[PDB]
């Protein structure tokens, strides 16, 4: 929901969160019998009864709300 | 004599009845750990199960179509 709310940039902080989520399950797994990650991961992006996740949507909203039009891109630095 | 005599007898009576009330305690303790010991397994059983159960239900998800 953070991610649907920011722009493209922001979707490495997205992957940092995702990966704390991961291993909270992890830790918690330990002693708890939880759904599978992925599945719970799949679940929240709307991935399970549809074939595009909320993140690839919100990435392509970006693309062509954003990105596109209001980016330059720099050859020397890439 | 026939006190005396009765005294004799009544502590083997008396040992005797301690021995089998004894032993009915340990059937009655055995049943109580067994009981915890099944309820042990059972909500592993119910837990194990629940789980297999969301995950079917998961990924028959995965299969099939929404309304």
């Amino acid at each position: 929901g953070r991610f649907e709310s920011e722009d493209l940039t922001s979707i490495v902080e997205l992957d940092g969160l995702l990966e704390i989520n991961r291993m909270t399950h992890k830790l918690l797994s330990r002693y708890l019998t939880l759904d599978g990650f992925d599945a719970m991961f799949r679940e929240a992006n709307h991935n399970v009864s549809a074939p595009y996740g909320r993140i690839t949507l919100h990435v392509f909203w970006e693309l062509n709300y954003d990105f596109l039009p209001n980016y330059c891109y720099n050859g020397s630095t890439n | 004599d026939p006190v005396q005599r009765e005294i004799h007898q009544d502590w083997a009576n008396r040992e005797y009845i301690e021995i089998i009330t004894s032993s009915i305690k340990k059937i009655a303790d055995f049943l109580n750990s067994f009981d915890m010991s099944c309820r042990s397994r059972l909500a592993t059983l119910n837990e194990k199960l629940t789980a297999l159960e969301r995950r079917i239900e998961y990924i028959e998800a995965r299969v099939t179509k929404g309304e």
